[PDB]
Parts: structure tokens; C-alpha cells; sequence
């Protein structure tokens, strides 16, 4: 089982939707989530350090999804750190940008409690979680 | 005889029947305060003697002491099984 | 922002009876207080929707039931404390509005974006700050107070206001047993809390009515309800045991009983019938139709 | 016999039930002054004898002097106890 | 609402029955431990209520706090009862 | 084995009960539609297996296909049969 | 308040009981220094208040400045005595 | 042993006294709802244990997993048996 | 135990604060408490002597917590004396500056009184008093 303490970081400009993650998370077991409005603030919570999973937006302000996964993927301390893509249009071309950028996940809105629990088991399961 | 007796120590009913009948519902309804029904069993034949509804036995009525009574008089076997199935 | 378990971190079945602990606590689950909890928190939540014109999250925590020094040391110092009296019941209420939550509902009030949060530097709280906790402890004590309806009308009365534990009042005694029901407030990134908390002595005759999780009745069909079961319980059977009398003796006497000793007994005058131990009735014994029979007398009233 | 002594030297009640019966609770609301109700008990049977509830032996009953009395007849023993647990 | 309050100063015991079958003595014999035994009753049908044995309401199974609790549904009413008995 | 046969060409009826409880009959009219009555047994023990209102046997609660079942585990045996008496 | 006053005058004796429980002889005879013993009432229910062994009223234990103290809670009442009694 | 056995198929109720103490009538009458009595035991020492009223030991108040318990310490004695029928 | 003669030295701003931190301290035992407005009044009193515990806000008016710390562990009188750091933030480059400065102890406000006793119990232990 994955650890229940794990530190979660949801960013997505949406209030709401950053309420709903957490809510989602919390009704998994998770009770460490904190929340990012957009790349910049969330970059700068992980140079605090502590977290353990990240769940990201794809179209944010002042920084995308994919930019935020590629200086995360740079830094030598966070490469190693499980990065979730949430989005609203599943292009390919975006996806296959990300899987390079080296996405652990990726969910496509709108989504159930269940797609969310699934993929967070088996990015658990690939890292020995 | 181990379980014979472990399961003889559960209380049992026992019913007798005074006679059994067949009647349309029309002629229920048209039975009223000392109405006369007949059964189709002739006076003085043994009454059937039931365990749980289950006839196992018939027998003869007798008064004890001020009390209805039930006098047994014959059992069963297969053959009287047949035999009232039959009949 | 480092939390003080990384600030620690880095800069590294038989029990004695104590007779002070008022062991009158309730094992069994208050379901009635969780629901009306719940309501009260929705209550709520809408009226600080309505104040802030913001959209805030109200969590339901455990009802830790604990004594009153246990609770008093969990509370973060300097606190915003406030006395409540629930009539008709009689007892002292606190609301416990923590400064994180103040200081949000200020920053709402006044415009703020709520990207600056403001650290509690252990002052007293302002005039205008608290007109603010005036106005929610209003719209809390009216949402409570609303909330206990369903179950027992109680009228919520704001009594004053303090900043230390010590200066509440509420319990006689330290180990007093109180009921503390937390709760947790989020609106957008900020998270506060506040807690309510009740002495048991105040809700102890209460007891039963808060105990199972009751609701959802009715005047007329309950009524044919209650008539019927009566009528359907009239048909069960009693087994009705009637004594003749009482002798006391000793335990040798009994191992020295044969057949043909005589007890001396006193003679009773009237029979008293009881049902599973308990009498019913008091009767003269007699002989009918060959069998004992009981001449009833009197009905225990 | 040191410890028999020592319980012994406790008082106890004893018991004497005139009979037991069954009736719903309704045929009770329907007894009034003057109702009679019958035991299961046939007249004559030894009564049952209770220590704080507990029955232990049966015994007669005599006059004594101006006194009701009972008059022990027979304890009890394992087969009486599951006799009377059957009966 | 005198006499209700006569009866009411009584203890009586409540009996919930999870359900009802038939089967013969040579079947309970063929039972063993781990053995496993059909009722009549559909699963998630209320159980009855029985007040001294009788019959007289129905209800579910709940799990309160840690332990099991029966929920009234309904009342056990003549006709349903005079189905049960023709059963 | 000849007894055996005779009384096995007979119907009986089996009983399972959920548990058992006392109380006043106060707080039985104090009980409403929705109220909650608890049980002296724990939860998960083996249920009472009755024959015609006789203890014979314990049980586990299944569900067979859509239906409740009764899992034999242990016979009642008597030393544990005259303590439930007494209880 | 004539009749009041007249028995006014007058000492009774007032005792407390922690709890009531049975046990058989034997089981006291197995009982030594440090044994354990059990009780039937919860821990934390008021304890019984009895004037000359008759029960009056409840009370809590407390501790009055070195000395043991009974806080008057509640009268005994008809309905919860003749529970009392029934147990 | 026999008779032992004999009384040991008996059930005894004990009781357990948290202290005694004299008091006036007119005392009894002044104590009202939160009232304070004092008792004559020093806190802390064995309380008295009772068979049917009888003072036979000793104990010591214990909390078991949830409810009260008394831990036996010392028989009643007969000096110490005259001395407090003296008190 | 620790000596409950012990003389405490409570600084901070707000004088209802320091009330507040005396009251704690006199229900943990501790009678022998005096108040001090700023580092001034604080280094102040102390040049009287007498002290065993300081407890400090970081924060101060014409004195912050840190240079109080420094100028008591620059006295020589006074290098040993543990002193009790209390602020309203929690930067990490502000405790580490503690630390390297001789801070025996770190409190976050708001706080209760046992992480406070805790606090004073685990100093206790690592002076072993």
C-alpha cells in the first residue's frame, strides 16, 4: 500500500477544481495535499521540498504543465518526483510531448473518483509503491 | 441410540382430525349460527392423528375422568402410506 | 515555512480507581449531536458564504469527548474565546474561534486576496476585528440554535469574551468532562479552524435524547403505529409465579434437610403473584375444579 | 470443614412456590377481584423449594401450631435437575 | 392508560429469528462442522420479531457502533400473519 | 435404525435466532419506527440453532445465490446447555 | 411536620454500595490475597445509596479535601427499583 | 466435598460497601441535590465485601477494561469480626 | 525536575503575550517570572543576574530575538544560559541563523501549552537538569 503521509501538490488555476482534487485525495486516504495556483508558485513550493506526488494542470498561467514537468525532470532533487497531467483536450501531440517530458500519469477532463484512484494505483505499482 | 435421543428431546404437536370434507365457498357462505355440516369419514371410523400435519397414526375417542382422550389403534408402514395416498 | 517536527529535525486490563476522575462518561455514541453538528455546519457554512461572498469548505471533525484541563491544553494560545449559555439548559458554552480563521475572515471582509497570510503575533485582537468575530459568532450562535431545533429547542446566548483559557470558567473542577466538537474551515488556499465545546453536565440531561440518531416522526401515524403494536403485545404470553411464602435460614440448615423435617413458616394472609420477580397483583389461594387458584385481591398500582 | 463453616454462617432466603402457570397478558388485564386463575400444578404435588430462586427440593404443606409449614419430601441430584430441565 | 402503565412495570424478553426451514432428523445427522443449512427466506428480507415467541413485527439488521441492531419496518398486521401460519 | 426411519418420514421445523435481549417493556414503547434495540451478542458470534423452540446447534450467516444460509459449526452439547439454561 | 419533626429525632445509618455481583462458593474459596474480582456495574455508573439496606437514591464518588464524598444525583424511583429487583 | 458441591450448586449475591457512617435525621433531611457526606473510612483503605449482608473480606477498588472491580486482599478474621460488630 | 525556583526571563512586544507565556510557565510550576519589553530591557535585567531561562520573541523594537542571542552568548557570564526562541514565522533561513547562533529551542505562534512544556522538558533534558 501506498504511504498514506505521502505529500500531495495540486496545481490548477481553477480554485474549485483544486478543491475537488483535494477532496478526491482525501476520500483515498491522503490527507497531505497542498495546492498551487500555477507553475511559478508551484515550482517554488517544491524548492521548499517535502512533497511526494504532484498532480498538474496542463494550461495554466505564466507557466504550462509542460514546463513545470520539464524543470522538475532538470532538477537532479525533484527528477525523480511522480509528476500526474490533468487536461482538457487529450491531443496526441500533447501527449506524446509530455511522455517524453516524462509525465507518471495522465487524466483527461471531465473524470470519476475511479480513473483517478486507478491511475494513481499504477503510477504506485510502476514505482514500487 | 445416541442422536436417537438427542433429537426425541424436542417438543412436538400433536393434532387430531375429526373428519375431513370438501365444500364450495357459496356453501361456506351460506353456513350460518347452527348450520349442519357433514364430514365425508363414518361415525364411530378411527380419527386421523397428525404430528405437525403429518398423518402418522388413527385412533378412537374416549372420555378420561372428564377429559377427550385418543385411543391408539394402529400406525402407518409404506403399505397404509400407499393405501391413504391411494385412498 | 518550516513545521516543528522539521524545526526539530534540522536543529537535531486492570487499571487503579483515582476517585478525581468523575468517571460518568458516555460509552455510547452521540449520534443526534453528529447530526445536529452537521446541520449546523451547512448552517453555517451558508452564512459565511453570505458574509465573505466567498464559497468556504466546513469539515466535521470527531466528537473527542476528554476532560477540561486535557482540552484546555490543546488550545492554541492566544485564542479568541467566547462564553454561550444554552437555555434552558443550565452551564456555561465556549466557541473557540482560533486566529487563523479571524484573520481570513478579515482578509475577506476587507478585499484581501488572500496571498499574504497574516502570522499571529500574539496581540489582542482590534475593535473593528472584533465587530468581525462579533458578526460570525452571531451568525454561528443562529445557525446552532437553528440546528437544535429538530431535536430540543434551546435559545443560544452570547455571554463574553475572553483571550485565555483560564479566565472561562466553565468546569468547577479541572478534570471535568467536557464534549469538544472541532471543526475545519477552508476558503480558497486558507484553511482555519474553530471548535465548540460543551460541558457533559450541561447535555447530561439530555442524555437519552441525544443517544440514538433519531428523526423523520409524525402525530397521526405514529399514533396508529403506537395503538396497533399496543394491540399486537397484548397477545404474548407471561409466565405468572406465585409465592407462598419466605423463610430465612441458614446454608447448614439446608444440608440437614430429610425427608419429613418441617419448616415453620408464618402464615400469609393474601399471596403475592410476581411476573419474572416482580409482583402484579396480591390474591387469596384457593382449590377450583381439582387445580390451586388465586382469588385476586388488588392490582399493584 | 473450616471453610464449609465459614459460608454457612451466611444468611440466606428460601423460597416456597404454591405453582407456576401461563397466560397472556391480556387474560391478566381481564382477571378482576373475584377471577380465578389455575396452576399447572395438580393439587396435592409437593410444592416447589427455592433458595434465593434457585429450586432445590419439594416439600408438603402442613399447619403448624397457627403456622403454615412444608414439610421437606426429596432434594434433587443431577438426574432430578435435568429431570425437572426436561420436565 | 392505567392498566398500561400495570403492564408496563413488567420485564418481557424480545426474540429476533433470522429466518425458517424444514429439513429432516437424517440431514441434521449428515450435518457436521462446517456444514451448511438453507433457509426459506430470501436474503435481505426483513427478519422477524417475536415477543415471547409470538410473532408480532419485522425488521432489519443493522450494525450499531459495534454491535447488531434490528431496525422496525413494520408491524406484523392479521392477513401477512395468517400467511406465515399457512406456510 | 428401524425407530431411525419411522421418525425421519416426519416434518419439522428449524429455527435461527439472531440473538436475544432483556428489557422493560417502558422502553419497549418507547420504541418507534427507526428506533435501535441492541443485542447481548457480539458481533460475528454463531447464531442459535432452534428445533421447534429446542437449542441444538450453532451457526454462521451466509448468502447462497440470493439467500440467507446458516454455515454448521458446532453442536450445542450439554454442560454448555444447562449454562444457557441458566443464563 | 409534626409527626416529621417527632421522627426527626432519630439517628439512621446510611450506606453505599460500590456494585453487586454473584460468584459460587467455590470461586470465593479459589479467591487469595490479590485476587481479582469483578463487579456488575460499569465503571462510572453512580453507586447505590441504601438507608438501613433499603435503597434510597444514587450517588458519584468524589473526594472532599482528604475524605470520600457521594454526590447526590437521583432517587431510586419505582420503575428503576423494581429493575433493580427483576436483576 | 459432597456437600460442598451440594451448596456450591447455589447462587449467592455479593455486595461490596464503599464506607459507613452515622448521621442525624434532621442531617439527612438538610442535604439536598449536590449535598456532601463524609464517611468514616480514610480514603484509600479495603472496602467492605458482603455475602447477603455478611461481612466475610476485603478489597480494593479496580477499573477492568471498562468496568469497576474489587481486588481481594484479606478475609474478614474473627477478632477483627467481634471488633466491628462491637463498632 | 528541573528546579521550580528557576527565574525565567519572558521578552516579547505585547505585554499580553508575556502574561500569557507567565501564566503557562506558572501552571507548569515555574513562580520566579519577569517580563522584559524589548532586547534592551532584556540584556538589561540581565546584567543584574539571576536568570536560568529566557524566553524571546524574535521580533522586537530596537532589538531583535537574534541579536539578543548573540549578545548573551558573545557574555561569558551568559554564553550557557539557554534562551527560548518564540516567533510568528517559521523561515527556515531565520532558524537556521538561530542555530548557528546558539538557540536552545524553537516555538512557532500560535502554540499550546504542550508543545511549550514539551519544549521545556526536552531543553531540561538536554542540559540535564
Amino acid at each position: 500500500m501506498a504511504d498514506k503521509e505521502l505529500k500531495f501538490l495540486v496545481v490548477d488555476k481553477f480554485s474549485t477544481m483544486r478543491r475537488i482534487v483535494r477532496n478526491l485525495l482525501k476520500e483515498l486516504g491522503f490527507n497531505n495535499v497542498e495546492e498551487a495556483e500555477d507553475g511559478v508558485d508551484a515550482l517554488n513550493k517544491l524548492q521548499a521540498g517535502g512533497f511526494g506526488f504532484i498532480i498538474s494542470d496542463w494550461n495554466m498561467p505564466n507557466m504550462d504543465g509542460l514546463e513545470l514537468l520539464k524543470t522538475i525532470r532538470a532538477d537532479s532533487a525533484m527528477s525523480a518526483l511522480p509528476v500526474l497531467m490533468v487536461t482538457a483536450e487529450a491531443k496526441k501531440e500533447n501527449i506524446i510531448a509530455a511522455a517524453q517530458a516524462g509525465a507518471s500519469g495522465w487524466v483527461v477532463k471531465p473524470f470519476t473518483a475511479a480513473t483517478l484512484e486507478e491511475k494513481l494505483n499504477k503510477i504506485f505499482e510502476k514505482l514500487g509503491m | 441410540m445416541q442422536d436417537i435421543d438427542l433429537i426425541m428431546d424436542i417438543p412436538v404437536k400433536l393434532t387430531v382430525e375429526l373428519g375431513r370434507t370438501r365444500m364450495t365457498i357459496k356453501e361456506l357462505l351460506r353456513l350460518t349460527q347452527g348450520s349442519v355440516v357433514a364430514l365425508d369419514g363414518l361415525a364411530g371410523e378411527p380419527l386421523d392423528i397428525l404430528i405437525n400435519g403429518y398423518l402418522i397414526a388413527q385412533g378412537e375417542v374416549v372420555v378420561v375422568a372428564d377429559k377427550y382422550g385418543v385411543r391408539i389403534t394402529d400406525i402407518i408402514t409404506p403399505s397404509e402410506r400407499m393405501r391413504r395416498l391411494s385412498r | 515555512i518550516l513545521s516543528q517536527a522539521e524545526i526539530d529535525a534540522l536543529l537535531n486490563d486492570i487499571r487503579p480507581y483515582d476517585p478525581n476522575t468523575q468517571r460518568r462518561v458516555v460509552r455510547e455514541r452521540l449520534q443526534a449531536l453528529e447530526i445536529i453538528n452537521e446541520r449546523f455546519a451547512r448552517q453555517f457554512r451558508m452564512g459565511l458564504f453570505n458574509l465573505l461572498r466567498r464559497s468556504p469548505d466546513i469539515t466535521v471533525g470527531a466528537i473527542r469527548i476528554q476532560p477540561y484541563h486535557e482540552f484546555a491544553r490543546n488550545l492554541p494560545v492566544p485564542t479568541n474565546l467566547n462564553l454561550i449559555h444554552l437555555k434552558p439548559l443550565r452551564g456555561t458554552g465556549l466557541v473557540v474561534f482560533s486566529p487563523s480563521l479571524v484573520f481570513i475572515a478579515v482578509d475577506n471582509l476587507f478585499g484581501g486576496d488572500g496571498r499574504f497570510p497574516t502570522k499571529v503575533e500574539g496581540r489582542e485582537f482590534t475593535h473593528t476585528e472584533q465587530r468581525v468575530i462579533n458578526r460570525m459568532l452571531k451568525l454561528a450562535l443562529e445557525g446552532y440554535s437553528d440546528a437544535w431545533k429538530a431535536i430540543n429547542p434551546l435559545e443560544v446566548e452570547y455571554v463574553r469574551s475572553e483571550m485565555q483559557v483560564k479566565f472561562t470558567n466553565i468546569t468547577t473542577s479541572p478534570n471535568d468532562i467536557v464534549v469538544n466538537t472541532p471543526f475545519h474551515v477552508e476558503i480558497g488556499n486558507l484553511t482555519g479552524e474553530f471548535n465548540i465545546c460543551l460541558p457533559f453536565s450541561m447535555i447530561e440531561p439530555l442524555r437519552e435524547l441525544l443517544v440514538n440518531p433519531p428523526l423523520e416522526n409524525s402525530r397521526h401515524e405514529d399514533q396508529n403505529w403506537r395503538d396497533n403494536l399496543v394491540r399486537q403485545v397484548q397477545h404474548s404470553e407471561l409466565e405468572l409465579v406465585a409465592n407462598f411464602a419466605d423463610i430465612p435460614l441458614r446454608l447448614s440448615q439446608i444440608l440437614k434437610l430429610k425427608p419429613g423435617d418441617v419448616l415453620p413458616i408464618e402464615k400469609p394472609d393474601r399471596i403475592i403473584a410476581h411476573v419474572d420477580g416482580v409482583p402484579v397483583l396480591t390474591s387469596q389461594y384457593g382449590t377450583v375444579n381439582g387445580q390451586y387458584a388465586l382469588r385476586v385481591e388488588h392490582l399493584i398500582n
